[PDB]
RNA sequence: GCACGGAGGCGAAGAACCAUGGAUUUCCGAAUGAGAAUCUCUAACAAUUGCUUCGCGCAAUGAGGAACCCCGAGAACUGAAACAUCUCAGUAUCGGGAGGAACAGAAAACGCAAUGUGAUGUCGUUAGUAACCGCGAGUGAACGCGAUACAGCCCAAACC
RNA sequence: ACUCGUACGGUCACUGAAUCCUGCCCAGUGCAGGUAUCUGAACACCUCGUACAAGAGGACGAAGGACCUGUCAACGGCGGG
RNA sequence: GCUUUACUGCAGGCUGUCGCUGAGGACUCUCACUCCGGGAGGAGGACACCGAUAGCCGGGCA
């Protein structure tokens, strides 16, 4: 048959990039030698593209002015922290071996020193639970408890932009402009509403998969479509 | 250095250049890591230099072991290009062996009892 | 009696013992970091440069150069065809690595002529070999009677119609005799049977 | 359009070529511009 | 000049014409100071290399050529009265490269087994033979012999 | 590529606004988990065979399967007497 | 052209084995190799990635 539009994706086209020429900035923490004498003054609060959230924009005492992962309740003039000694204020950034233990956070690096990786999107955080010399213990907000090196930094507080999914788009013209934002082709086409040469559910009279939906994990692509390698399906149970 | 086993002091290796030095004007000496080779395996050396900043290795990997099967004593010497002027040439020298001293004996003797006690 | 030379080679002999081993656990820590062909002073395996035609002279040039291990880096066929023409995988190109390090080597320096070149070993992922190349245009070759040969306009390129020693044992010119029907005097001149 | 200068220089002999055999080498020759092009008829290069 | 016009001119100061050699030889073009649909902008081996007086100072490469040649990549239609091994075929086509021819070439050969031959191409033959093969269709040598032409040498190491 | 993105994410699918609802079936097929025992290739190992080798057999045994469990807003099914 | 539990194969994924590959049926270590870090250094570690092969699945493709 023809290529699936999974694998039309991977070719990286323009129909199927996110508009990077249009995104504000990477909101990695800043890197300190140590010491912790590191603050600066939030000089403005922006959207950002990227994530449908806001940023601030920091202006460091040494003169370096960057866009931050803004947590809820940062505001402009407030002076935020980053450093070892650090203080323990929402905004403010340092290794989880800082942190007291029961405290929301933001931004968590996966490997300390790399920015952040986790708890980065609207109204979301982690939450770091147990302290060590080994091992700092983080649940993220999927639920998981990741084991953590306490040397990884992290943001108090959680993320702005709180509920912006409680709010329903109500019409397809909104979910295009928030689309049109994302490296995401959409609208989208049922599988079983196409022919059998564009789809592994394509063909047949009325539309139907002709075959179970949960795919194997070994599925080559081309193949792996529906339900992959799903543990269970339906509500039942 | 795969090849240095011990390390020999800046003033030992003083002395023995010079001594080496001598040698070339009074006895007898070979240039060369091939000659120098020879020499180990007929036996008509009583003293090896090897230097120590030789690429590759391989060149002279072989002179340590050697001349132990063979009662020969050997030095290090740091550099390739003074070992090389010390036997009086104008270019690098790998490896030299002073056949048979001269006026020196005294001192390649000495030298020799050094190296043996610096293990 | 024995040459120093003779040590070099029967080091050689077994990479994997003794210092060499030791030598190579360290080297290709560096190669590893260096470029496809990186130029040299000084022959790693002298006997063995030497023993190939090389001399401490100018015009005689010394590379190494890496490549990827294993079989070929073929693509599956985009058109029909009989499962016999479908294979990809177990298919393995029909010049040795060693024939694409000399070419590699050559086309870095598109003025030398590739004379020959060895092995100095390899890694889980890569070959290396170092390679021998002359400058036809400098008189103190030119002037070579162990050399000059190379400088005459015929061995132009050598090393790209297999004229190398690696390139004709991989043609399969070695025997002289029976299994050589289809390589002497080409595998072209032969069908291409070989 | 815009016509670069050599562009330019490349229509004005188009155009050159476009004029006729001079009548003398007729009698000469004793007895046709096979290159007679026309701006709406033809169409020509770049 | 082709080209048999008009006008005018050149040629015995030996023109035209022919051979050989030399002069001139715009721009783009490998195209090489940078850029550009043959032009423009502000001293140039651009790029990769060798040597190196370490300065582009001295040099090399690049691109072309009817096919021929050498090294790589490598189909399908087709045949088998289907078709998959096989066949078409190492063909078509593609990448790289040399020359006036290429390639091969002085035995770790041959094995008419010998008290025999003596680098290598190629031509005739050996022969559709040996060998291969859904042992189907088909594929298919070599040694030798008769010829053509003939030519043998140089390193590495030992010892210096 | 997704991605200056990080689960309030984005990938893969089904249904197709709101409203009131969405029953029964895990036997077969699919996916997933588990698995005492069974079955399960090659290398190395052992025995026989060969002055070697081909080869035969053995021992060990991964995923997988047998077997068990979960799962239908998973493919689908919901009859005759 | 399309389909599938048609025939035969091919990608691809999972899995064992051999090489990379080191020291002291379960274990420690560091030195290759990998990843994080501007750097120091940190994390991991003879695994993983990669080459080779073997078994399974395999209309995704021929
Ligand atoms: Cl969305
Ligand atoms: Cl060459
Ligand atoms: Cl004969
Ligand atoms: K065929
Ligand atoms: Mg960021
Ligand atoms: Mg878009
Ligand atoms: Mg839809
Ligand atoms: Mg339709
Ligand atoms: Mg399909
Ligand atoms: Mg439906
Ligand atoms: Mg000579
Ligand atoms: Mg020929
Ligand atoms: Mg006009
Ligand atoms: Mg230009
Ligand atoms: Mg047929
Ligand atoms: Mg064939
Ligand atoms: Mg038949
Ligand atoms: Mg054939
Ligand atoms: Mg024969
Ligand atoms: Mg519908
Ligand atoms: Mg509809
Ligand atoms: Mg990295
Ligand atoms: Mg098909
Ligand atoms: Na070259
Ligand atoms: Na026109
Ligand atoms: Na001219
Ligand atoms: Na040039
Ligand atoms: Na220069
Ligand atoms: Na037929
Ligand atoms: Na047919
Ligand atoms: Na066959
Ligand atoms: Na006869
Ligand atoms: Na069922
Ligand atoms: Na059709
Ligand atoms: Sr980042
Ligand atoms: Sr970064
Ligand atoms: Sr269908
Ligand atoms: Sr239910
Ligand atoms: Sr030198
Ligand atoms: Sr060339
Ligand atoms: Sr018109
Ligand atoms: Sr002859
Ligand atoms: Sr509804
Ligand atoms: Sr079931």
């Amino acid at each position: 048959g023809r290529r699936i539009q999974g694998q039309r994706r991977g070719r990286g086209t323009s129909t199927f990039r996110a508009p990077s020429h249009r995104y504000k900035a990477d909101l990695e923490h800043r890197k300190v030698e140590d010491g912790d004498v590191i603050a600066g003054t939030v000089v403005d609060i922006e959207h950002d593209p990227a994530r449908s959230a806001p940023v601030a924009a920091v202006e460091f005492e040494d003169g370096d002015r960057r866009l931050i992962l803004a947590p809820e309740g940062v505001g402009v003039g407030d002076e935020l922290q980053v450093g070892v000694s650090a203080e323990i204020a929402p905004g403010n950034t340092l290794p989880l071996a800082e942190i007291p233990e029961g405290v929301p956070v933001c931004n968590v690096e996966s490997s300390p020193g790399d920015g952040g990786k986790f708890a980065r999107a609207s109204g979301v955080n982690a939450q770091l639970l147990t302290h060590d010399r080994n091992v700092a213990v983080v649940k993220l907000p999927s639920g998981e408890m990741k084991r953590l090196d306490p040397q990884c930094r992290a943001t108090i507080g959680v993320v702005a932009g709180g509920g912006r999914t409680d709010k329903p788009f109500v019409k397809a013209g909104n979910k295009h402009h928030k689309m049109k934002a994302r490296g995401t082709k959409w609208p989208n086409v049922r599988g079983v509403a196409m022919n059998a040469v564009d789809h592994p559910f394509g063909g047949g009279g009325r539309q139907h998969p002709g075959k179970p939906k949960s795919i194997s994990r070994n599925a080559p692509p081309g193949r792996k479509v529906g339900d992959i390698a799903s543990k269970r399906t339906g509500r039942g149970g | 250095p795969v090849y240095v086993d011990f390390d020999v002091p800046a003033d030992l290796e003083d002395d023995a250049l010079e001594a080496l030095e001598v040698a070339r004007d009074t006895g007898a000496v070979k240039k060369g890591t091939n000659e120098t080779t020879k020499s180990i395996e007929r036996g008509s050396a009583e003293l090896v230099f090897v230097a120590e900043d030789v690429q590759p290795e391989e060149i002279v990997m072989h002179i340590p072991e050697l001349a132990d099967e063979k009662g020969v004593p050997f030095i290090f010497v740091e550099q390739q290009d003074d070992l090389g002027h010390a036997a009086g040439l104008e270019v690098g020298s790998a490896a030299a062996a002073v056949t048979d001293a001269g006026e020196a004996d005294a001192d390649v003797e000495d030298i020799a009892d050094k190296v043996e006690e610096l293990r | 009696a024995r040459s120093a030379y003779s040590y070099i080679r029967d080091a050689w002999e077994n990479p994997g013992d003794g210092q060499l081993a030791e030598l190579q656990w360290q080297r290709q820590q560096e190669w590893r970091n260096e470029g496809a062909v990186e130029r040299i002073e000084r022959p790693t395996r002298l006997d063995k440069a030497r023993s190939q035609g090389y001399k401490a002279k100018q015009g005689v040039i010394v590379a190494r150069v890496s490549v990827r291990k294993g079989s070929a880096r073929k693509r599956r066929h985009k058109a029909g065809r009989r499962s016999k023409r479908q294979g990809v995988t177990r298919i393995t190109r029909r010049k040795d690595i060693q024939r694409v390090a000399e070419e590699r080597a050559s086309r870095t320096f598109p003025n030398l002529r590739v004379l020959n070149s060895y092995s100095v070993g390899q890694d889980g992922r890569q070959k290396w070999h170092e390679v021998i190349l002359i400058d036809p245009n400098h008189p103190a070759i030119q002037n070579d009677d162990d050399l000059s040969w190379i400088c005459a306009d015929d061995q132009a390129d050598r090393v790209f119609r297999g004229l190398t020693g690696a390139g004709r044992r991989n043609r399969g010119l070695s025997g002289k005799g029976k299994g050589s029907e289809k390589t002497r005097p080409s595998l072209r001149s032969n069908g291409g049977k070989a | 359009g815009k016509k670069s200068k050599a562009t330019k220089k490349r229509l004005a002999k188009l155009d050159n070529q476009n004029s006729r055999v001079p009548a003398w080498v007729m009698l000469k020759t004793d007895r046709r511009n096979h290159k007679r092009r026309h701006w709406r008829r033809n169409d020509t290069d770049e």
